[PDB]
């Protein structure tokens, strides 16, 4: 009896997170208020088996 | 973005979008072959056979 296994396994992973957060605010003496905010979330992922 | 004049009218404006996206793929492929031969006896005919 002659017996092979041969197994091979391989794994891939990839993950990317950008966050982007700016802000701005003005406030004059009680007579002019302007506050803006600017918010980015990205993500990726990628993952690849064999 | 937030915009107060005077102390008293005041302006909100909230936006936002989200946007998820998912691939999945998923390919297998098994093959799988048997043989088999067995070879019980060997039949000759005699140098005496008429």
């Amino acid at each position: 009896q002659e017996d092979h296994v041969r197994s091979s396994f391989l794994l891939d992973n990839q993950n990317s997170q950008n966050t982007v957060t700016a802000s701005a605010g003005i406030a004059f003496l009680n007579i002019v208020n302007f506050k803006v905010e600017t918010d980015y979330i990205s993500q990726t992922s990628l993952t690849k088996d064999y | 973005t937030e915009l107060a004049l005077f102390s008293r009218v005041n302006g909100k404006f909230s936006t936002e979008f989200q946007r998820m996206k998912t691939l999945q793929v998923k390919d297998q492929a098994v093959t799988t072959r048997v043989q088999v031969r067995n070879r019980i006896y060997t039949v000759k005919t005699t140098p005496t056979s008429e």
